[PDB]
């Protein structure tokens, strides 16, 4: 890497913009790109504040530009040193997170019944058939008997040979009815669990327990010597989140969006203008929360400039009558890109049923033909 | 402790001057941000002396040690922290408005997963039952009259109680012009009502998470 | 204080005057605040319940019962 | 492939499509005739899939009522840009949308979507006293300046959306304090504006001044089954 | 069938009464209206705070 | 009352008080009653009756 003025090409929407103040004020313009990536923040040197400006911000307070045409946000501690033009574009900060995919649960089709409960219905049918036999015989066959009960809990045709006692007849129809209520007991507790059951709610906006209350096993930062930094130094009660993201706070505002889509990262708090974006143009990001700090870009420039007056009024007349739209709906928003439902969770219990329902078939028959055999 | 290069404590703490009969440290926290309030609204200066002759405050022998011994005296006028009041505590100083509440509190582990209620499998109401029988007992002489009016005695009861749990249950169907007329009639109210019944019990079974409630000690 | 300082007054005020507005609502938040303060959660009740299992159960022993009541009382005649 | 061992089974120890009707027959509604094949280990298979069928249906009627759990949709336009405004006569035209004529909204429409004012101009000389608002169940959107339409909309009884947010906005302006032309004032306010944006201002003041009962809202409505 | 009872089990469960009032940064209330009728005592310690 | 639910959560808190006088030779004898007989053994004697 050479690291030394590689001359490149930029394009987009500030430099559209460019185009068109230089053609309606007689520029003569030669874009420079910062030297080290950084938005721009008051750093302290040798006990000297105002003598460190980092960033884009130093090289127009130097003198190496004389404009800072791009998405510079309007703050008052640049306000107070250089000279910012009628905002181009209004935004605020917001979060971005990743989009949690609605993964389904209830990994066995036995969940919603504990082992004794399925224990409980399993002798209740076979203690309740072997009575009915008993009732049956007494005149006041097995296999009758267990036919039928396990047909009416299983809800199959098989049945046969309905009782004919008073007493049988009385205690197979409450049997009936215990079964309608295991089964509809049963889907019930599915219905709950499944509407129940969804993923972790997202943040929300920065009054969310989780960003209020900053844990080890959440990380959300920022990008470093930019606005946001700024904006939750000067605040006192977001004192604990500066504290939080000072420690993992990035280096671009590229990284950032990367470490996210990687899961390295959990909420990235920047301009909503550029992270909403972001998730359009990726399927994998969603924005979250409300803007918190409504603010605008700005074409800023060194206080004693004479552009201030005729810069301001191109970007009112003609941004913002015609032309914001044209440029927003080009380079911002032209491009562009629910219950979890059951796939193979119920599927795998129930199916390891059938088939292992077979293999006993298989051997059943074999035993069967055996004892016919003699 | 002060970071190497950081000097002065920084933003959001003051300077901790742990003494005893040199190194400085930061102390911060909610007692310590309560004092830089009172100090800019009531207007002193304050000098923290964070004590090491031994805790929050106890008697030994006539001898007050900690906190209270130090504003006991004439050390330090002045005990910002944690210092409970009681009486002992209240009578050789003078305590101020209590700022955050005490007291010897319990906790418990709050129950997971409240269980449904051996009355949970009910959604209908005690009347809502007796309806339904009293419909299901008319019905069922309904269809016996039509039916002999164009055999059946007791089957139409078994029939009819059949149709409103799972239809699974052999039943000898009474043939008839009209008879089945009034079944089909009573088997679409056993549909609705059992479709009611299961969408209940989905939202009786949405439960919540109980804690033990006792008396307070 | 120190018994009898004269300190207690203006310190006993000046406290009264942060319950007002803030205190413990802003410091307590910051320093004295967790994850789930409140917490309110709905969860899906397991069917274990064997309260609700006994209940089912126990109407179906009493018909069972008088069902063998029945039995008995036509096996009288 | 349970049918098929249903009917192998059989065979070792008539029916032919019968397992396959009967089989289906279980997985549905068991409302529907069928003959049974009687055998001494096909019963079990019949059982065996018939818990299948159970344990299937319950399934899938416990997810339809976490499906039938929707929520409340509004129309995303374009944000005055949008294919459904400029040339309107290209789809099904939307309800006709107007706005309050004379003023500065109408002139900033005209002159620069000329085809879109055409046709917005069925029902919007002066006035008509922004009813519109009260009566938007005739007509699909409204246009107007969007500080007093986020007003409106939150202080509303009940509350409707508004098609704008960050973006989405036309002519996107603010409110300023119109000082005389080079006087000294506007950089002692201009920092001091700036300096309430730090910390309160429009938190503080717009809760207080410019709020609603349902400022901000995501309501579950159980989706009537007409849903055609 | 399954569709009319998966149906009202969802009109069950999100058919529920109106939510309190859950203290004083509830909406309703940071939103006087004239619906709502909520006072206190005439010169209590509620009225200076 | 089975009739009425309080919800919220207290957001005043404060304590109650036997004000006196300023001049009161009462404050010191009476301040150290209650912490002492009320609030040792007392409090929950004459609260949960
Ligand atoms: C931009 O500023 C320049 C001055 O820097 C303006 O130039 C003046 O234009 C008026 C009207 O054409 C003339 O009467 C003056 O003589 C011009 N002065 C100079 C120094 O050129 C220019 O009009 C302004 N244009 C915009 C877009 O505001
Ligand atoms: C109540 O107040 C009286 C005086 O107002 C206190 O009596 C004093 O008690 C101390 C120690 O017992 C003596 O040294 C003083 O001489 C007493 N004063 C007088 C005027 O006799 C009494 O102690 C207080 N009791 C409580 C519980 O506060
Ligand atoms: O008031 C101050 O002295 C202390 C007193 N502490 C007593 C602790 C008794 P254990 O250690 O919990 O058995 C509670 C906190 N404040
Ligand atoms: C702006 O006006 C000057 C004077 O006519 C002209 O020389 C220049 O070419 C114009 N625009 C630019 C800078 O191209």
């Amino acid at each position: 890497s050479p690291r030394h003025t590689v001359p490149q090409c930029c394009y987009g929407f500030c430099i559209d913009l460019l185009i068109k103040l230089a053609r309606t004020m007689n520029f003569t313009y030669e874009v420079h790109l910062v030297a080290d990536g950084k938005f721009g923040t008051q750093e302290r040197v040798n006990n000297s504040n105002k003598k460190e400006w980092n960033g884009m911000m130093g090289e127009l307070l130097s003198g190496q530009a004389d404009m800072i045409v791009a998405p510079l946000t309007i703050n008052n501690e640049r306000a107070q040193y250089i000279e910012f033009s009628k905002p181009f574009k209004y935004q605020g900060l917001t979060i971005l997170v990743k989009k949690e995919i609605p993964r389904s649960t209830l990994d066995s089709f036995m969940q919603p019944f504990q082992s004794t409960l399925w224990l409980l219905v399993g002798l209740s049918v076979h203690v309740v058939a072997v009575m009915l036999y008993l009732l049956d015989r007494f005149s006041p066959t097995l296999s009758s008997a267990m036919w039928f009960s396990w047909g009416v809990l299983l809800n199959s045709g098989i049945g046969e040979g309905a009782p004919r006692s008073f007493s049988a007849r009385i205690l197979g129809m409450v049997w009936a009815g215990f079964a309608m209520i295991i089964v509809a007991s049963y889907t019930a507790n599915l219905a709950a669990f499944l509407v129940l059951d969804r993923p972790e709610e997202r943040i929300t906006g920065i009054n969310d327990p989780r960003l209020r209350n900053p844990s080890d096993k959440f990380i959300y930062a920022t990008v470093k010597q930019s606005s946001v930094d700024i904006y939750f130094r000067r605040q006192v009660e977001l004192s604990t989140m500066y504290r939080h993201m000072e420690k993992h706070n990035y280096e671009s505002a590229a990284e950032a969006i990367q470490a996210v889509r990687d899961n390295k990262l959990h909420a990235f708090i920047w301009d909503s203008a550029v992270l909403e974006f972001e998730a359009s143009q990726k399927c994998d990001l969603v924005t979250t929360g409300e803007l918190f700090f409504r603010s605008g870009f700005g074409i800023g420039m060194r206080k004693d400039s004479p552009w201030k007056q005729n810069v301001s009024l191109s970007i009112l007349k003609s941004h913002e009558n015609g032309f914001m739209e044209d440029l927003d709906k080009t380079w911002v928003r032209y491009q562009e890109c629910a219950p979890a439902t059951l796939t193979f969770e119920n599927m795998a219990g129930v199916f390891m049923l059938v088939a292992g329902g077979i293999v006993a078939g298989i051997f059943l028959i074999f035993i069967e033909i055996a004892y016919k055999r003699h | 402790p002060a970071d190497p290069i950081s000097g002065t404590c920084i933003r959001d703490s003051v300077p901790c001057r742990s003494q005893l009969n040199p190194e400085k440290r930061c102390c911060k926290g909610f007692c310590i941000d309560i004092l830089k309030r009172l100090a800019h609204t009531i207007g002193f200066s304050y000098d923290l002396y964070l004590v090491t002759n031994g805790k929050h405050g106890k008697k030994i022998d006539g001898v007050w040690n900690g906190m209270i011994g130090e504003v006991f005296y004439q050390r330090a006028d002045m005990a910002i922290g944690s210092l409970t009041i009681n009486e002992e505590r209240s009578e050789i100083v003078d305590f101020s408005v209590p700022f955050v509440e005490t007291g010897i509190s319990v906790m418990v582990a709050r129950s997971n997963g409240t269980v449904s209620p051996s009355a949970f499998l009910e959604p209908y109401s005690p009347a809502v039952w007796v309806m339904m029988f009293v419909m299901c007992l008319t019905v069922v002489a309904v269809t016996v009259f039509i039916f002999e009016y164009l055999f059946t005695i007791g089957k139409s009861i078994w029939l009819l109680w059949a149709l409103v749990f799972n239809n699974s249950v052999p039943v000898e169907n009474p043939r008839g012009t009209t008879s089945k007329i009034m079944v089909l009639v009573w088997a679409f109210f056993a549909v609705i009502f059992l479709a009611s019944y299961t969408a209940n019990l989905a939202a009786f079974m949405i439960q919540e998470e109980y804690v033990d409630t006792v008396s307070g000690l | 204080l120190h018994k009898g300082s004269r300190w207690k007054r203006p310190i006993d005020l000046a406290l009264l005057q942060f319950l007002g507005d803030d205190e413990i609502e802003m410091l307590e938040r910051l320093w004295l605040s967790g994850i789930c303060h409140n917490d309110k959660i709905e969860v899906m009740s397991s069917k274990l319940d064997i309260d609700n299992m006994a209940g089912v159960f126990y109407m179906l022993l009493v018909a069972m019962g008088l069902s063998l009541l029945v039995f008995a009382w036509e096996h009288l005649v | 492939t349970v049918v098929a061992v249903t009917v192998f089974i059989f065979e070792y120890l008539f029916t032919i499509g019968k397992s396959i009707w009967l089989l289906w027959a279980l997985v549905f509604n068991n409302s529907v005739p069928v003959e049974n094949p009687r055998g001494t280990t096909s019963k079990i298979m019949v059982l065996v899939w018939a818990f299948f069928a159970v344990i299937f249906l319950a399934s899938y009627t416990a997810n339809l009522a976490a499906f039938m759990i929707q929520e409340e949709y509004v129309d995303t336009v374009s944000g005055l840009s949008d294919r459904k405004f400029q040339r309107p006569q290209e789809q099904y035209p939307p309800l006709k949308f107007g706005t309050v004529p004379n003023g500065s909204t109408e002139k900033n429409i005209r002159s620069n979507y000329p085809d879109m004012h055409s046709y917005m101009v069925r029902y919007n000389p002066r006035v008509e006293e922004a009813l519109t608002q009260l009566k938007a169940g005739k007509l699909d959107a409204f246009i107007y300046d969007a500080a007093v339409l986020n007003y409106m909309a939150r202080k509303d009884e009940g509350c409707k959306l508004v098609t704008i947010g960050s973006g989405k906005v036309f002519a996107t302006t603010g409110y300023g304090i119109a000082l005389h032309k080079g006087s000294r004032w506007k950089r002692p306010i201009d920092l001091a504006l700036l300096q309430f944006l730090g910390d309160d201002e429009i938190e503080m003041l717009e809760r207080l001044w410019l709020s609603g009962i349902c400022h901000n809202d995501k309501i579950e409505v159980m989706s009537s089954k007409l849903d055609i």
